RNA sequence: UUAAUUGCGAUAACGAACGAGACCUUAACCUACUAAAUAGGGUUGCUGGCACUUGCCGGUUGACUCUUCUUAGAGGGACUAUCGGUUUCAAGCCGAUGGAAGUUUGAGGCAAUAACAGGUCUGUGAUGCCCUUAGACGUUCUGGGCCGCACGCGCGCUACACUGACGGAGCCAGCGAGUACAACCUUGGCCGAGAGGUCUGGGUAAUCUUGUGAAACUCCGUCGUGCUGGGGAUAGAGCAUUGUAAUUAUUGCUCUUCAACGAGGAAUUCCUAGUAAGCGCAAGUCAUCAGCUUGCGUUGAUUACGUCCCUGCCCUUUGUACACACC
């Protein structure tokens, strides 16, 4: 199973129609300089790892 | 949620107006100079009057502030 | 010609403690006057009166609860001393709302 | 005469006074040594400050805990801490203060209280509540 | 190496075991590194502790719960239920108990073992409801590390007490078994099953 | 050195006790013993009917040495607990109130337990030696 | 004369209660206003304040 | 301590007292199952007869379930204080008795007959077919008898 | 009742049989392997811990875990 | 931004007040002060038990001094402090360090403006009016009843097991409250299997009940996933106890009978730390009764540390033919 592993520089903000989800630019461990955003479930800081298989998908603010 | 109100802002901003000297930087030496010069009839109120005209002090530090 | 050590009990009860407190001092103040051996105010654990109460004149609202509460402040002055000493002191060192209170013996 | 100190031990309602003297190395808890003490897994927690600085530290120095308040982890915890406190006060007061230095470093690099107090109090349980917070249950029925 | 004797009399087996090595409950803390990428930190380890309970606060702001040992963590869990509220003390009994179990088989540190399981059982990215109008509606989402660690360490717990529901196995035994499944990964144990489900289900909306 | 007799883990010395009891034969059983409930909250007696009385006398015997003038109500408190009240919540009710009592008599026949003054019991003097001695016994098992 | 101090001390709150509801109610026409307990050995000293001092007195 | 051996000396699953006494129970147990036989009282029978609290239900001498038996029957004529009955000081007869086995429950009819006879408050209760120890049924067991 | 909590003589046999070369000596494993019951287990590993063969690793109450002698 | 009309800034407003805050009580820190044969701890008398050597462990109000713990008194103490960046380097928020304590330090207490035709005239010699009034709705005795059951709903408690169960055995709080003119809290000792009684007390109370030796919890054995030893429900029998009075068991314990219930459908309640939940105790009741409330400890986590999607409110902008205001 290809994964690929996620590193934070940012938080781009506390999302979802609820709460339970945040908008992270991130460059991943390997390969960096490579800015992709993707929503994150659980609490997130700077300079988190982020396991996922689905790496190159971007997602906006949810409905 | 530690925003001070507008009392304890008003009286430190009254101090640094009539006391601009003898206001020593560190919370310490502040806090015992309020006690002296400011009638308060608290204790905590004091500390918090203190502590503001520190910061105050602080900022002017690194330029003027308005008002 | 008399002076037989008795061993005096003073009690100091009451509500309002500044009160109590001045009256004890002067209590020493005096004791350091007429120069006498005296343990000093021994305190004991301040009785709280607990009244819990349904705020609620009738049962027809939200159960709101108020405890009110007594606060009482007791108070021991030991005296190594006679009698007459004791009856000097207590001719005034009467101030309002406290009780003085002479145990008196050991 | 004996360089000796009495140390407070503070946790929940648990109060632990440890008395620290000078001898051949007896470790003490309401007159039973410091093995048994008897939550049994918990045993090993009040063997924790002892194991920080070693044993050197106690065939000098002799310990004599009283403990009230509290349950029984509550009381283990307060005499674990009276313990620390009490090794340290020692130092502090007779031996170098370089030693009670590194005591300290080794306590505050494995900070499990100790040395600090324990913070916590009970919040009081109010009125229109089984608990601190818990309410009872509103029924819009 | 050098047993220095007191007054008050410690047996020797406890002597032995003590100031050469910063040690756990009787055997070493020492060694036990994380074979994964990311989740190190967030999977405890590195403050050595020599038991599985503390009074340590640690639900204080918020990343400071991602500093709270395995061990104490899966005791803490197993705490689950009314019957079981409180209790930490048969938490760490059933805790050590497990651990004994796991020395047991096949040698081999059995906290690198929970650390494995801890890792394994832990879903990568997950599903979230999203509303865009009225119908429920899932659009899967990446789960950041802190939560992923949660969810294993509820997992396995629930999964154990599944298991001990009319059952000789003790909960302990049952939670040693769930932890071998999880390391070895042969998705038999519950955790295992219900991380695929969902990752199904992600996929099933990605 | 030091024979210690508090520093024995408990159960052990209660058990060493009621082995010495065993021994001698010399306590006087109560009669009313595996004909009891021993305790108000109890739906069973002990369970090895015979002896476990003995280990009971001993835990007792060792409370006392532990503490100064101890008496019959306060070790009912001792021996009570939890009552399976069924639908009601449980209580705190003491246990039986002859048996213990039966139990000091017995220690004061035999010469472990010594009236005290003010209101309750100790040691006696020959009862702490064999105590002592009881305690020495344990340590040389475990050593 | 003598009880446990806590209820000693209730009791003569409840008199000072009842002595003022007394005053409140007798001396209406009066003009009370509070009154000031002082107990003593022997003599119990009892202030009474009013707006008409005169005719309380009479 | 031990486990008990042998080929077939014991003979599994018994029958005693007009009812069955199922075996791989420990001793007392098993004679809870019998209509009647108590906990404590099954205890006191078992000392009286001088067996250990070790064997199985599925075991047991014929001589020591005679005796058993004979404890059964008569509280009095051996050492049993007996104010553990059913039927202490009684109703009718004055005596001392603890019914056994399929005859507690003829007894229980028995009392109930003469409850009814009498039209007491309880016996208009039980004809009715409700609450006797002064027990409320407005809200509670909405299916009853 | 789910039976295999009896006695005889052919069970106790087995259980000899069945002690040396293997991981796991404990009561629950025991009772999974469709053995006798939980008190009756401790008995008979009693029974084989004479001269080695079986040695303990912890000695709680109803947590009870043996290993093999190595 | 804030818990906040809390503040910063923008700005025909400026400076104000109430409310929020502040304040107040308590809970936390003080090996610095004030003192304690009513809280404690030491050294030595007398001796008790040892190892048998000096040393341990004690008990004993003997003497002496201290005050860490206990208690209060007086103060102090945290002011988001110290940097680290973020945000106009504003207001502030987050991270590390120190610190007893960095969620308004925790918990309240108090609580504006106007109200609602909200609740009580069953708390009243608080009450306008109407009613009734002496073969009375005034009174008082005797008895029942508010506790009935075909069945609705809402509080709760106990259970559905091996995180057990029962014995043992270990053994730990904190709030409390408790009589002389009476029928209190009641030790301690003989008799009773319990329930209890009795002779002596001690306490108009840190001193006695009381270290309230509470439960939950911790060790060994016995039974091991059976409507079973889980569960103790419908029930008979004695002895007690309360109160003149217990049947419609007041309650209590003992033997028995030993059922429904194998984790609860639709809905939804409560909760963000000593918090939830567990587990008791005490008080309120009270002649007698606790499953209830107030309180207090005792164990003690999961997961957020967000957002308006649902629910409720709030303000703005909008429209209104309503203003007894959408019933
Ligand atoms: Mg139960
Ligand atoms: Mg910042
Ligand atoms: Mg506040
Ligand atoms: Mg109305
Ligand atoms: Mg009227
Ligand atoms: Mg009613
Ligand atoms: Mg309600
Ligand atoms: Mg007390
Ligand atoms: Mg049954
Ligand atoms: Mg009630
Ligand atoms: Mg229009």
């Amino acid at each position: 199973t290809p994964v690929t592993l996620a590193k934070v520089i940012k938080v781009l903000g506390r999302t979802g129609s609820r709460g339970g989800v945040t908008q992270v630019r991130v460059e991943f461990l390997e390969d960096t300089t490579r800015t992709i955003v993707r929503n994150v479930k659980g609490p997130v800081r700077e300079g988190d790892i982020l396991v996922l298989m689905e790496s190159e998908r971007e997602a906006r603010r949810l409905r | 949620g530690r925003v001070r109100t507008k009392t304890v802002k008003r009286a430190s901003k009254a101090l640094i107006e009539k006391y601009y000297p003898k206001l020593t930087m560190d919370f310490q030496t502040n806090k015992r100079l309020c006690d002296e010069i400011a009638t308060i009839q608290s204790k905590r109120l004091r500390n918090k009057i203190a502590g503001y005209t520190t910061h105050l002090m602080k900022r002017i530090q690194k330029g003027p502030v308005r008002g | 010609q008399e002076v037989v050590i008795h061993k005096i009990r003073i009690n100091l009860t009451s509500t309002k403690v500044k009160q109590l407190e001045n009256v004890s001092a002067n209590i020493i103040k005096n004791a350091e006057t007429f120069k006498l051996v005296k343990k000093g105010p021994v305190r004991l654990p301040t009785k709280v009166l607990k009244i819990s109460t349904r705020k609620t004149p009738n049962g027809e609202g939200s159960k709101t609860w108020d405890t009110y509460e007594m606060r009482i402040h007791k108070r021991y002055i030991d005296l190594e001393a006679p009698a007459h000493i004791v009856k000097r002191i207590t001719q005034i060192t009467i101030e309002p709302g406290v009780d003085v209170e002479v145990i008196i013996a050991a | 005469t004996v360089p000796s100190v009495q140390t407070f031990g503070k946790k929940k309602s648990a109060t632990a006074v440890a008395h620290v003297k000078a001898g051949k190395g007896l470790i003490k808890v309401n007159g039973s040594p410091i093995t048994l003490v008897q939550p049994e897994i918990l045993r090993f927690k009040v063997y924790e400050p002892l194991l920080l600085v070693g044993l050197d530290k106690f065939a000098n120095i002799d310990i004599r805990v009283k403990v009230t308040g509290g349950g029984h982890v509550s009381q283990v915890y307060a005499i674990r801490q009276a313990i620390a406190k009490g090794l340290v006060a020692y130092h502090q007061k007779f031996v170098d203060e370089q030693s009670k230095n590194e005591l300290k470093k080794a306590f505050t690099s494995y900070d499990r209280t100790l040395l600090i107090a324990d913070s916590r109090r009970p919040e009081p349980k109010k009125f229109g509540g089984r608990g601190a917070r818990s309410r009872f249950q509103k029924s819009y029925r | 190496f050098v047993p220095v004797e007191l007054a008050t009399t410690i047996p020797v087996e406890i002597q032995q075991a003590q100031q050469e090595i910063k040690l756990f409950n009787k055997w070493s803390f020492e060694d036990v590194e994380v074979k994964d990428a990311s989740l190190v930190d967030y999977i405890q380890i590195s403050k050595p502790i020599y038991v599985a309970h503390t009074a340590g606060r640690y639900a204080n702001k918020r990343f400071r719960k991602a500093q709270c040992p395995i061990v104490e963590r899966l005791t803490n869990s197993l705490m689950m239920n009314g019957r079981n509220n409180g209790k930490k003390l048969k938490a760490v009994r059933i805790v050590k108990h497990t651990l004994e179990i796991i020395n047991v088989l096949t040698d081999q540190n059995p906290l690198q073992v929970v650390v494995d399981a801890i890792i394994n059982s832990g879903p990568r990215e997950d599903t979230t409801r999203v509303g865009g109008g009225g119908a429920a509606r899932r659009q899967a989402v990446d789960v950041s590390p802190l939560r992923r660690v949660n969810q294993s360490i509820a997992l396995l717990t629930i999964g154990a007490r599944e298991a001990a529901f009319r059952n000789i196995k003790t909960i302990a035994e049952t939670l040693a078994e769930e932890l071998i499944n999880a390391a070895k990964g042969s998705s038999t144990s519950y955790a295992i099953k219900k991380k695929d489900e969902l990752e199904r289900v992600a996929k099933s909306n990605r | 050195p030091g024979v210690s007799v508090r520093d024995v883990p408990a159960q052990d010395f209660i058990n060493n006790y009621a082995s010495f009891l065993q021994r001698q034969g010399k306590l006087e059983v109560p009669g009313y013993v595996d004909i009891v409930k021993t305790s108000a909250g109890n739906e069973l007696p002990p369970q090895d009917s015979e002896g476990w009385f003995y280990k009971r006398a001993a835990s007792v015997a060792r409370h006392i040495y532990l503490r100064k003038q101890v008496g019959v109500g306060k070790l009912n408190k001792l021996y009570g607990g939890a009552k399976n009240r069924g639908v009601r919540p449980h209580k705190h009710v003491d246990a039986s109130g002859s048996i213990n009592r039966k139990v000091l008599q017995s220690l004061e026949k035999l010469g472990v337990v010594e009236i005290s003054p003010k209101g309750g019991r100790r040691i006696s003097d020959n009862g702490l030696r064999d105590l002592d001695r009881i305690a020495a016994a344990t340590l040389e098992d475990e050593e | 004369a003598i009880i446990s101090k806590k209820r000693k001390l209730v009791a003569d709150g409840v008199f000072y209660a009842e002595l003022n509801e007394f005053f409140t109610r007798e001396l209406a026409e009066e003009g009370y206003s509070g009154v000031e307990v002082r107990v003593t050995p022997t003599k119990t000293e009892i202030i009474i304040r009013a707006t008409k001092v005169q005719d309380v007195v009479g | 301590s031990l486990v008990v051996q042998e080929q077939g000396s014991f003979q599994h699953i018994l029958r005693l007292l007009n009812t069955n006494v199922d075996g791989n129970i420990n001793v007392v147990y098993a004679l809870t199952t019998i209509r009647g036989v108590g906990r404590r009282y099954a205890n006191l029978v078992c000392k009286k007869a001088d067996v250990d609290l070790h064997k199985r239900a599925g075991e047991l001498t014929q001589e020591e379930l005679e005796r058993i038996v004979q404890i059964m029957q008569n509280p009095t004529h051996y050492k049993i204080p007996a104010w553990f009955l059913n039927r202490q000081k009684d109703v009718n007869d004055g005596k001392d008795y603890h019914s056994l086995a399929n005859n507690l429950e003829s007894k229980l009819r028995d009392d109930l007959e003469r409850l009814k006879k009498i039209r007491s408050h309880r016996g208009i209760r039980h004809f009715w077919g409700l609450r006797v120890r002064g027990q409320h049924t407005k809200t509670t067991g909405r299916r009853r008898a | 009742a789910k039976h295999a909590v009896v006695l005889d003589q052919d069970k106790f046999d087995r259980i000899m049989k069945e002690a040396p070369t293997y991981r796991y000596v404990s009561v629950s494993v025991l009772v999974d392997r469709f053995k006798l019951g939980g008190s009756l287990a401790r008995v008979a590993l009693r029974h084989l811990e004479n001269e080695g063969i079986i040695k303990p690793v912890s000695k709680h109450s109803k947590q009870a875990i043996y290993t093999r002698a190595t």
